[PDB]
C-alpha cells in the first residue's frame, strides 16, 4: 500500500539533502556540480545502494556480523562503520540545535533578521549589518558570533550550548519513547516536507528577479567543471544522503522478508533522494538568486546615486539602462571631476554576485531568512519551515544513533554491565560534551571542517572495501547464486558490471585526482567572515587544524587496516 | 593659489544647502518643481522659523517668504538657502538656530511635499530613525525554558516506565 511508499519517501528525505546539498552546489558553481551528481547518481548511488540491501538481506546480520561473516580479516571494516557514524554524531546534531535557535527567534513581530540594529546615535545602521545583509549580520554575529579567524577562540557561548543540549535531550527522548510508532509517525512525517518545498517554491516564484539563479543552477560552465573537488564533493555527499558506509542500511535490510524486493526498493530510494535534492537546490537557488539581483540593484542604485548627487544630474535622469553612456558622457565632459571619484565607483555585474552573493556553511538558513521576511505573514512560514527543518535532522539524527548503538546493543558484555537504557544517555552526553567545541566563538570553523573532510574519505573508503569485498572475495557468481536462490531473477549483466569494474575504479580515480590535486595546489584554505569588508575571505587553515582534520580521517581510514592485522595476527 | 572663485562669501558659512529628489520618493504622479515649489518651500522655511523663535525663545519674529534667501538652483534641485532678518538683509540669523527649527519642523516640512526624510536632504540636519523598543529580555529564553522544561518531564516520565517495566 502507499505505507510502503511513505516509509521509502522517509528513508530518502532527509537533513542531509536539504541542508547541505544546496550549500555544496553554491560552493562549486551551480550546474558545473549538479551535472556530475546526477552522473555520480547513475553510476554509484543504484548499483552500491542495491548491492548493499542485497548483501543485508541475504546475511541476514546486522552489518557487523555481516562483515564478518564475509571475511574474519575484514570484520574490522564493520567497526569503521561505526566510527564514522559517531564522528557524524558529533556534529550533525549541532545543525538541529541552529534550527532551535532560528524557531526560538520566530515568535517576534520585529524578526531579528528583518530589521538592522542601530549604531547607537539611532540614526543610522551598523556598519556591518549595512555592508552585509541583515540575514547575514544576524547569522554570523547575533546566532554564531564568529572570530575573523580560527587562530583567535572565545570561550564556549553559553546560548549555543544551551540550544545544542536542548537538541540532546530531545534526541534521547525520541530514542527513549519511539521505538515502533513510526509507522503511523510516517504517515505524516514524510510528506510535510514536501508541502513547505512546494510552498516556498511559489514564494520564490512570485519574486523579482527570481529565474537569475534557477538559469546560474542549471548554467554547466566548463571552466570549473575539470575541478576534482566537485566531483569529490558530489561523491561523499551522495554518499552520505544515502546512508552508504554508515551500515544502517544493511541493518534496516536484515529486518525484511527474503522474498522482498530490493532492486525496487534501491532504484526508487535514489530517485526520490535524487529529485528531493533537485527540488530544494531549486528553490534555494531561486531565493539565491532573489538576493543576487537585490544586490545588483541595489549596489547600482548607489552608483547612480553618487553619481546624481556628486554630478549634480535629474533624479530620473540617470538610470541603470543608461549608467555607461553617461558615465562617458560626464569623463568626455570633465575629467577631472570624474577622476575625482573614479576609484569611489564600483563596478557589480550579476555573476559577481551570483557567485559571491550568500556562501558558507549557513546557506540554507540565510536564504530561508531572507525568504521568509519577504512573506505576508512571516512568524507562521518561518515557524513552519524551521519545525520541518527541525524535524528531518530529528530522523536523521535518530537513525544514525539507532545504527550507532545497535553493534553496541548487540555486546553481550555491555548489555550484561549496564543497563540498555543507561547507554543511550551515556552516548548522548559523551557526544554533547564533544559536540559543544562548535559552540565557541570559532565553532563555525571546526563544524565546516567536519563537515567537509569527516565524511569525505571514510565513506569512500569504506564504500571501496564494501564493493572489493563483495566482487572479488566472496565472489560475484556465488552471490548472485545466493540471491536467485533467494527471490529469483538474477542481477542483470549492468549491476554485475557496475558492482565488478566501474564503480571501485571510479572511486580509486577520483581519489588519485584528489590526492594530485591537493599535493599540486597545496593551499587548502577556509573562508572566513571579514566584517570590515563584510564578507568572506579566503584564509590558509592552521596547522593544528589541519593536523586535527588528517587525524579525525585516519582513524576512520585505518580502523578497518588495524583490525584486519590484528585478526592475521591472531590467526598466526 | 592665483585666481578667485565666484562662489564663496563670508556669509557662505551659514548657508543650508537642500537636495530634493522628487522621482525618486513618488516615481510617477511627481509634481515638477517650478517656481509655486521654491514659493512653498521658502513659505515652510519661513512658517519653521516662526514656530522654532515662537515656541523656544518667545520672541515673534515676523519672518516671510522674501526672508529665505536661495541660491545655486540646480535640475537635481539642489540649492543653499539662508534665512536673515526679517527687515535687515545685512543680519543673517545663525546656522545653528537655523538648523535646530528645520529640526524642530521637519515633519511639517516633509508632509507640505510628500517626501519622507530621505528625498528632502538638509545636508548636516542628520534624522533619527527612532529607539527599538525591546520585549522585558526576549522571547527565545522563555520558549526555550518551556521547551526543555516538557522535555525533561517527558525523559523522566519515560525513565520511571521504563524502570517500572524492568522492574
Ligand atoms: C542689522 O544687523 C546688523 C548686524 O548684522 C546691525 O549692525 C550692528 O549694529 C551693532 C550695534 O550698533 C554694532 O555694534 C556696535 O559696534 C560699534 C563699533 O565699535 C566696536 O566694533 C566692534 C564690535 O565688536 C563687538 O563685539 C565683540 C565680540 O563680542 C566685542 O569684542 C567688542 O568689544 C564689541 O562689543 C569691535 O571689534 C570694536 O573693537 C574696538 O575695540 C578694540 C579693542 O578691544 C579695538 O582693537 C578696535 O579697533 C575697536 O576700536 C568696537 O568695540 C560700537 O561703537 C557700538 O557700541 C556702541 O553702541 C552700542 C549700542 O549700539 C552701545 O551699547 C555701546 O555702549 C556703544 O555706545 C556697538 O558695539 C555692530 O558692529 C553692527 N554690525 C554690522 C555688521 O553692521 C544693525 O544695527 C541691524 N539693523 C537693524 C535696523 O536692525
Ligand atoms: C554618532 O555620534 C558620534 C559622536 O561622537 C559621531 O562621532 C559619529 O560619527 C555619529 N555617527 C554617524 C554615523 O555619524
Ligand atoms: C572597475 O573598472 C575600471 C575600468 O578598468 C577599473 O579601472 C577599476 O579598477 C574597476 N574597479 C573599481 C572598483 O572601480
Ligand atoms: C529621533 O531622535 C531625536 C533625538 O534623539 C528625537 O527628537 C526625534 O523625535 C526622534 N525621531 C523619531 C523617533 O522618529
Amino acid at each position: 500500500s502507499l505505507q510502503f511508499v511513505f516509509a521509502c519517501i522517509s528513508y530518502a528525505v532527509g537533513l542531509g539533502n536539504v541542508w547541505r546539498f544546496p550549500y555544496l552546489c553554491q560552493m562549486y558553481g551551480g550546474g558545473s556540480f549538479l551535472v556530475p551528481y546526477i552522473i555520480m547518481l547513475i553510476v554509484e548511488g543504484m548499483p552500491l545502494l542495491y548491492l548493499e540491501l542485497a548483501v543485508g538481506q541475504r546475511m541476514r546480520q546486522g552489518s557487523i556480523g555481516a562483515w564478518r561473516t564475509i571475511s574474519p580479516y575484514l570484520s574490522g571494516v564493520g567497526v569503521a562503520s561505526v566510527v564514522v557514524s559517531f564522528f557524524l554524531s558529533m556534529y550533525y546534531n549541532v545543525i538541529n540545535a541552529w534550527a532551535f535557535w532560528y524557531l526560538f527567534h520566530s515568535f517576534q513581530d520585529p524578526l531579528p533578521w528583518s530589521v538592522c540594529p542601530l549604531n547607537g546615535n539611532h540614526t543610522g545602521y551598523d556598519e556591518e549589518c549595512e555592508k552585509a545583509s541583515s540575514t547575514q549580520y544576524f547569522w554570523y554575529r547575533k546566532t554564531l558570533n564568529i572570530s575573523p579567524s580560527l587562530q583567535e577562540n572565545g570561550g564556549v557561548q553559553w546560548e549555543p550550548a544551551l540550544c545544542l543540549l536542548l537538541a540532546w535531550l530531545v534526541v534521547y527522548l525520541c530514542i527513549l519513547r519511539g521505538t515502533e510508532s513510526t509507522g503511523k509517525v510516517v504517515y505524516f512525517t514524510a510528506s510535510l516536507p514536501y508541502c513547505v518545498l512546494i510552498i516556498y517554491l511559489i514564494r520564490g516564484l512570485t519574486l523579482h528577479g527570481a529565474t537569475n539563479g534557477l538559469m546560474y543552477m542549471f548554467t554547466p560552465k566548463i571552466e570549473q567543471l575539470a575541478n576534482p573537488k566537485a566531483w569529490i564533493n558530489a561523491a561523499t555527499q551522495i554518499f552520505f544522503s544515502l546512508g552508504l558506509g554508515f551500515g544502517s542500511l544493511i541493518a534496516f535490510a536484515s529486518y525484511n522478508e527474503p522474498s522482498n524486493n530490493c532492486q525496487k526498493h534501491a532504484i526508487i530510494v535514489s530517485l526520490i533522494n535524487s529529485f528531493t535534492s533537485i527540488f530544494a537546490s531549486i528553490v534555494t537557488f531561486s531565493i539565491y538568486g532573489f538576493k543576487a539581483t537585490f544586490n545588483y540593484e541595489n549596489c547600482l542604485k548607489k552608483v547612480s546615486l553618487l553619481l546624481t548627487n556628486t554630478f549634480d544630474l535629474e533624479d530620473g535622469f540617470l538610470t541603470a539602462s543608461n549608467l555607461e553612456q553617461v558615465k562617458g558622457y560626464l569623463a568626455s565632459a570633465y575629467p577631472s571631476k570624474y577622476s575625482e571619484m573614479f576609484p569611489q565607483i564600483k563596478n557589480c555585474s550579476l555573476e559577481s554576485e551570483l557567485d559571491t552573493a550568500v556562501q558558507g556553511t549557513g546557506l540554507a538558513f540565510i536564504v530561508y531568512t531572507e525568504a521568509i521576511k519577504n512573506m505576508e505573514v512571516s512568524q507562521l512560514w518561518s515557524v513552519l519551515y524551521f519545525f520541518m527543518l527541525l524535524m528531518l535532522g530529528i530522523g536523521s539524527m535518530l537513525g544514525n544513533t539507532a545504527a550507532i548503538l545497535t553493534p553496541l546493543t548487540d555486546s553481550k558484555i555491555i548489555s550484561s554491565h549496564l543497563p540498555k537504557e543507561a547507554i543511550s544517555g551515556l552516548v548522548c552526553l559523551v557526544n554533547c560534551a564533544i559536540g559543544m567545541v562548535f559552540t565557541m566563538e570559532a565553532g563555525n570553523y571546526w563544524f565546516d571542517i567536519f563537515n567537509d573532510y569527516a565524511a569525505t574519505l571514510s565513506l569512500l573508503l569504506i564504500v571501496l572495501v564494501e564493493t572489493i569485498a563483495v566482487c572479488y572475495v566472496y565472489g560475484l557468481r556465488r552471490f548472485e547464486s545466493d540471491l536467485k536462490a533467494m527471490t529469483g531473477r538474477a542481477v542483470s549483466w549492468y549491476w554485475k558490471v557496475m558492482w565488478a569494474g566501474v564503480s571501485p575504479l571510479l572511486i580509486v580515480s577520483l581519489f588519485v585526482f584528489y590526492l594530485s590535486d591537493y599535493i599540486l595546489t597545496g593551499t587548502l584554505k577556509y573562508q572566513a567572515w571579514d566584517a570590515s569588508q563584510g564578507q568572506l575571505v579566503t584564509k590558509d587553515y592552521p596547522a593544528y587544524a589541519l593536523a586535527v582534520i588528517g587525524l579525525l580521517v585516519a582513524s576512520s581510514t585505518m580502523c578497518i587496516p588495524l583490525a584486519a592485522l590484528g585478526t592475521f595476527v591472531q590467526r598466526r | 593659489f592665483v585666481g578667485w572663485s565666484t562662489d564663496w562669501s563670508p556669509y557662505a558659512d551659514q548657508s543650508i544647502k537642500v537636495r530634493i529628489s522628487l522621482k525618486s520618493a513618488l516615481g510617477d504622479k511627481a509634481y515638477e518643481w517650478n517656481d509655486n515649489e521654491m514659493y512653498l518651500f521658502r513659505s515652510s522655511v519661513a512658517y519653521a522659523m516662526r514656530q522654532y523663535f515662537l515656541k523656544v525663545k518667545n520672541q515673534m519674529i515676523l519672518f516671510g517668504e522674501e526672508d529665505v534667501r536661495v541660491a545655486n538652483l540646480k535640475p537635481r534641485i539642489s540649492f543653499n538657502f539662508f534665512v536673515t532678518a526679517p527687515k535687515n538683509v545685512s543680519d543673517i540669523i545663525p546656522r545653528t538656530e537655523v538648523e535646530k527649527a528645520i529640526r524642530m519642523s521637519r515633519s511639517r516640512i516633509n508632509d507640505a511635499f510628500r517626501l519622507n526624510d530621505n528625498s528632502l536632504e538638509f545636508l548636516g540636519i542628520q534624522p533619527t530613525l527612532g529607539p527599538p523598543n525591546q520585549p522585558p529580555v526576549s522571547i527565545w529564553l522563555i520558549v526555550f525554558g518551556v521547551v526543555m522544561g516538557v522535555i525533561v518531564v517527558g525523559i523522566v516520565i519515560l525513565i520511571f516506565t521504563g524502570i517500572r517495566d524492568r522492574k
